[PDB]
């Protein structure tokens, strides 16, 4: 229940329409009670009044009354609603932004805690559900006690006996039938809240791996453990909607008390005078019509054990501390970057052996280095803390001789350029998928370099203007080779870390790679990781790397010297 | 399109016989409510005159307060009921429309799941059809209690006062009216509403699997603007679409309340002699006038919930747009193939003129002529992006051809997608680790399979010597997109896979990728074996080793260009040897 204090302080941010939408809430009840209160004692005070009592009894003043509460009761409705949900959906935005803000401090390491489908979840879905309580968890609830008091308060002038009886029960239907839901619902709140983000991350993962698992036969088996989530999924908001009746019919029931409890005690005597005339059904009518203010209550903490549920997950993601941090001294760019690493050693999260045990290379800037090894002896774990993805625990990495920890990550991000091992294919078209680096590069400038990268089919067509990915043209694994490779020449930083760039590329297209990339990167600092030993007599040193360690280390021609 | 929304009407309703019974009893419990609501008003209405006007004391009056309890209990009750059987009706069907698409969704294949972002379909799948529930739950019931209730209400009327009950019927056309004329647009509303939230929850999760790509060059200040964007997108959207439900709740309830107001000013004005025409000639009673009272505001509400149900409706109308489409549109083939070959022999591979296609439209691979014997393995080479992995997912089953490609003589279209995937395990490119330990990524074609099998897997493919460096051994969590382990550690996981069953067709696509030199030769020594127990076609670009292949398909641009042993064509000259040039230098 304390975990909704950081989200309730959003409330700031908006804190004049959310009031109003409270305020018209307010006014929308009284005029829709005060519009059946005061017909059901106008009829009754014309029939004690008769055809006798024509002109001493005021028949305009009551008869405006019942027309202009029913003009209040409609355009008070229509505004709450506008200005409640246009103020909620705004405080909706930051919410979505800040807990997406999150995720990137926190990319390499602090992501891999999670599971993707379950943190599309949190972002689109959590975050909604969380936004319910406004409108629906706390408009209600402050809406409705003001009306209760109102009401209490304004009978309490006729009759305290009988205001007290109608707002007792009432303001103790309040206080106490609420938290009674909510405990009864909080545990299902958290099992519809788990399981809705438990399903979407089987059913993402069932989707995205559905090529495998269609050939091996486990597309039938892993979608059954995915029914079986729904089944449990379908069995909470089964055991909401039980709760949902239940609460509906016990405030139906209680709603038949008040009126019955004002028709009969009312009967005996209103403000002390035993002919209560028409004032019982002043009071009648008053307790038939009060309830619709707790008509958004029943629900109200319902919704509660789902709220504070995903309240918890964001706040679990946006209280987490990313384990690289950066400091703002802004630093221009240098031209020539040369980077030295003294014993610097890396372990993993939650593991015991080490990655990296004591690689120390000193790289001058414009050399060009091949990082040979085996497959798993950290040639990528080097190059990822080159990149600050995780700090280096007991070693020192220098960038032109200066800590790599005092750059600025605008300024670091600029001075390395790097091809992953595994490409990545946006959504976005073509033009966006290559202004990830240089956004101010033109579209020439784009076309230019895929046709140095021999990507001069991706322009046919609609060319730049063709969405790629997931929901457009997907490329080959030669072609997301070579579109890594146009990423990284746009960039243009001083330092590239190539993480085997020809792979997957046959002997012809390597070759015009490898060639572009002689030009290219002439007079830039390159540390490009590779399992072909073909072409390295180019490279001013070669590095072979075993168990996270450098075993051999000199120029091409001096390795085969020394066998 | 208004033609669109009947064709998808027509879809929705046909989904509710599942639940028919469900959807007949809410009727009839609406029915019973409608009933105990008049009986209700017209005993605190019989009530209040004799307590007022005759003045009798209330302890006289107890049969009238006990039938009255007793009504109040009898409408709790049914509204208890009414909730229940409402949502079991929703349930069923949603329960069944999920399971129709996730079996689309089994057939289509990767080629028809990268058609659409994994975070749209997720939306599709959970957010699309679970809005359909108010659809079924709330509003199918209500069309019949809109007509039954609100005539039942003014038929008890008529008895009193033939105005009062003129009163209510004449405000009464103008609510179906106003309801269509708001809701007009409230269904394409939806169905961009769910559009907008497909694309957010698309480009999110687009983003997460790539934020790797994302830090690496500094996007953090821009991907926050496509998130604002996509999510502001989706806030105009959705407040578009709340606009029209805000709107036609409050003219509804505009009727609603000025009927009210003229019953009460009607009645009051009646009672001191300013009208005369209402009553039967005969004086107008006190519980004529509060029984009109008290049944006003709920000869509406059967038709105030229609009007807030039937945005429920177009919610579904909206929900129901995309999920046709993808029910709509062909997968790779034109009819479930249920044909099977029945040998588990090496399988007889023969193309005749064969075009690839997208499912799109694009060609991937041009005409394919080529024969496959049956137990013998062919490699297939050329340049990148000529084609090479296409016919590989042709031979799976995942993209639709145009020519002919038969298996042991059975077109493939024809062939059984089921038992055909139970004859073919191949090692893909960016291959994927979809279990959640290693074990179970290398148990994945038959989880139970001895300790002996799996490690006869594990030592093939080279997957034992790295076993030491994990913590739980090979019952370790390889993480999401096998973030635990390294590329060319995957990749033989992959491979771990193919060899661990046998079957009739072994494909592989690059299976030594991200190995080097060494590890490759480990990979290709079992590869080489097992290549010789079946039919294999391997897409690999080590051109120096494959001295022994059967024969070499040289592919350019979508076409065998060239088809021979390595022996003649090593020194044939040629694409191949011009090929092998550039290599080996
Ligand atoms: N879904 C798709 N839509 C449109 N075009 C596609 C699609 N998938 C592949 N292609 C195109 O088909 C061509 C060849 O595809 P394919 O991957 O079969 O060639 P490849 O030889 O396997 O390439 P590589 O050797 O790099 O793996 C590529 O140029 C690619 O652009
Ligand atoms: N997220 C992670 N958590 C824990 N250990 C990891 C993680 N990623 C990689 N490792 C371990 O680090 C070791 C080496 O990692 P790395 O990816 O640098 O090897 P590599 O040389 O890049 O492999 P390849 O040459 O095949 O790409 C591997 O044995 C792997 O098990
Ligand atoms: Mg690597
Ligand atoms: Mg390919």
């Amino acid at each position: 229940m304390r975990a909704l204090l950081p989200y309730l302080a959003l409330y700031k941010r908006h804190k004049w329409m959310l009031s109003l939408g409270i305020v018209l809430a307010i006014v929308t009840l009284l005029a829709s009670i005060g519009l059946l209160t005061l017909s059901g004692w106008f009829l009754s005070a014309s029939a004690v009044a008769g055809v006798a009592g024509l002109y001493s009894f005021n028949y305009m003043l009551p008869a405006a009354g019942v027309r202009g509460a029913a003009i209040t009761r409609t355009a008070g409705r229509y505004f709450e609603r506008l200005v409640s949900h246009d103020a909620t959906f705004r405080v909706l935005q930051h919410l979505r932004i800040y807990t997406f803000s999150k995720l990137l401090p926190l990319s390499p390491a602090g992501l891999a805690r999670y599971r993707q489908g379950e943190l599309l979840n949190r972002v689109v879905a959590d975050v909604d559900t969380l936004d319910h309580l406004y409108l629906r968890v706390i408009s209600p609830l402050v809406g409705a006690f003001v009306v209760i008091m109102v009401v209490t308060i304004g009978l309490s002038f006729l009759d305290f006996t009988l205001a007290f009886t109608l707002g007792g029960i009432m303001l103790l239907t309040l206080f106490l039938m609420p938290p009674l839901f909510y405990r009864a619902g909080k545990s299902t709140g958290q099992n519809l809240t788990h399981l809705r983000g438990q399903y979407r991350q089987q059913l993402t993962a069932w989707l995205q791996g559905q090529a495998e698992l269609t050939i091996f036969g486990a597309s039938d088996r892993y979608r059954t453990q995915l029914e079986n989530t729904e089944i449990q999924w379908l069995e909470a908001q089964r055991r909401q909607s039980e709760l949902t009746a239940l609460s509906q019919a016990i405030m139906l029931l209680i709603g038949a008390l008040a009126v019955i409890l004002m028709l009969w005690m009312a009967s005996g005597g209103v403000g002390g005078n035993a002919q209560p005339g028409a004032l019982i059904a002043l009071f009648v009518f008053c307790a038939l019509a009060a309830f619709e203010a707790l008509a958004p209550v029943t629900g109200a903490f319902q919704h509660l054990g789902q709220v504070i549920a995903s309240a918890v997950r964001i706040s679990d993601l946006t209280d987490q501390k990313p384990e690289v941090t950066f400091p703002d001294t802004q630093t221009r760019v240098a031209d020539r970057v040369s980077l030295t690493l003294r014993d610097v050693q890396f372990t993993y999260p939650e593991q015991s052996q080490q990655a990296l045990k004591g690689i120390s290379l000193q790289v001058n800037a414009g050399e060009h280095i091949a990082i040979l090894g085996r497959t798993g002896c950290g040639k990528s774990t080097l190059l990822q803390q080159l990149t600050r993805a995780w700090d280096p625990q007991q070693g020192e990495i220098l960038l032109n001789d200066s800590p790599i920890a005092s750059l600025n990550e605008a300024a670091l991000r600029q001075t390395i350029s790097v091809v992953p091992q595994r490409v990545h294919l946006f959504s976005a078209t073509l033009r966006d998928n290559l202004l990830l680096a240089s956004p101010g590069s033109s579209d020439e400038a784009l076309s230019e370099i895929l046709r140095r990268v021999g990507l001069e089919k991706l322009l046919e067509d609609a060319g730049l203007n063709s969405w790629l990915g997931e929901g457009g043209r997907q490329l080959s694994g030669g072609e997301l080779r070579r579109l890594a490779i146009a990423r990284a020449l746009l960039h243009d930083a001083p330092l590239v870390l190539l993480d085997q760039p020809t792979e997957g590329l046959d002997a012809t297209t390597e070759s015009q790679i490898l060639e572009l990339l002689a030009e290219m990167m002439r007079e830039k600092t390159v540390l490009m990781v590779t399992h072909r030993l073909r072409g390295l007599s180019r490279f001013q040193q070669i590095i072979v790397m075993d168990n996270g360690q450098i075993i051999e280390q000199g120029t091409h021609a001096e390795l085969l010297a020394r066998q | 399109n208004k033609s669109r929304q009947k064709e998808l009407t027509r879809w929705l309703k046909q989904q509710s016989v599942i639940s028919q019974r469900w959807l007949n009893i809410s009727r009839l419990l609406g029915f019973v409510s409608g009933i105990l609501i008049i009986a209700q008003a017209w005993f605190m209405a019989r009530i209040l005159q004799h307590m007022i006007m005759e003045n009798i004391p209330r302890e006289a009056l107890l049969l009238p307060f006990t039938l009255l309890v007793l009504t109040f209990v009898l409408r709790a009750w049914v509204v208890w009921l009414r909730e229940r059987v409402g949502y079991h009706a929703g349930q069923h069907i949603r329960f069944a429309i999920r399971r129709q698409v996730l079996d689309r969704l089994q057939q289509a294949g990767p080629a028809w799941i990268q058609g659409k972002p994994a975070g749209s379909w997720a939306t599709l799948v959970l957010e699309q059809i679970d809005d359909m529930h108010d659809y079924y739950a709330r509003y199918l019931p209500q069309m019949a209690l809109a007509v039954s209730v609100p005539l039942l209400i003014v038929v008890a009327i008529f008895p009193s006062n033939w105005a009062a009950a003129l009163i209510l019927l004449g405000t009464a056309p103008l609510i179906p009216l106003f309801m269509a004329l708001v809701g007009m647009g409230a269904a394409d509303a939806n169905r961009r509403n769910f559009l907008a939230l497909a694309r957010l929850s698309g480009h999110f999760l687009d983003r997460l699997r790539g934020m790797e790509t994302l830090r690496i060059f500094g996007r953090g200040e821009a991907e926050i603007e496509s998130i604002r964007s996509a999510s502001e997108d989706f806030r105009q959207r959705t407040m578009e679409v709340l606009r029209l439900a805000f709107l036609s709740s409050g003219i509804l309830e505009f009727f609603t309340s000025l009927s009210i107001a003229l019953v009460a000013v009607y009645f009051g004005f009646s009672y001191l002699g300013e009208l005369d025409f209402g009553h039967y000639d005969t004086g107008v009673t006190l519980a004529a006038g509060f029984l009109a009272l008290i049944l006003a505001p709920e000869f509406f509400q059967p038709l105030r919930d229609l009007g807030t149900f039937y945005h429920a409706k177009a919610q579904a109308v909206g929900a129901a747009d995309s999920l046709k489409t993808f029910m709509e549109t062909p997968l790779a083939h034109p009819q479930r193939g249920e044909a099977e070959l029945a040998s588990t022999d090496p399988v007889t591979i023969e193309a005749e003129e064969l075009f690839i296609t997208s499912p799109e439209g694009k060609t991937l691979a041009g005409p394919l002529n080529f024969t496959l014997p049956a137990g013998q393995r062919a490699v297939l080479v050329g340049r990148s992006g000529s084609g090479k992995s296409s016919l590989l997912n042709a031979l799976s089953g995942f993209l639709s051809y145009q020519g002919s490609l038969r298996i042991n003589g059975i077109e493939l279209r024809d062939l059984s997608p089921e038992s055909w995937r139970k004859h073919l395990s191949w090692v893909g490119q960016n291959p994927q680790l979809p279990a959640a330990t290693l074990r179970d990524n290398v148990l994945l074609a038959r989880p139970d399979a001895s300790e002996q099998e799996l490690q006869a897997a594990l030592d093939n493919a080279w997957v034992s010597e790295f076993l030491p460096l994990l913590p739980q051994g090979v019952d370790t969590p390889v993480g999401d997109q096998a973030a635990r382990l390294s590329v060319g550690q995957a990749q033989r996981v992959a491979v771990a896979r193919a060899l661990l069953n046998p079957c009739s067709l072994l494909l592989l696509d690059e299976p030594a990728a991200s190995l080097d030199a060494h590890s490759e030769q480990r990979v290709m020594e079992a590869l080489n074996a097992a290549s010789l127990r079946q039919t294999t076609l391997m897409v690999t670009h080590q051109l120096e080793d494959l001295a022994d292949w059967d024969v070499i398909w040289v592919m350019q641009d979508g076409r065998i260009i060239e088809q021979g042993r390595y022996a003649e064509l090593s020194v044939a000259g040629g694409p191949f040897a011009t090929l092998l040039a550039h290599r080996q230098e």
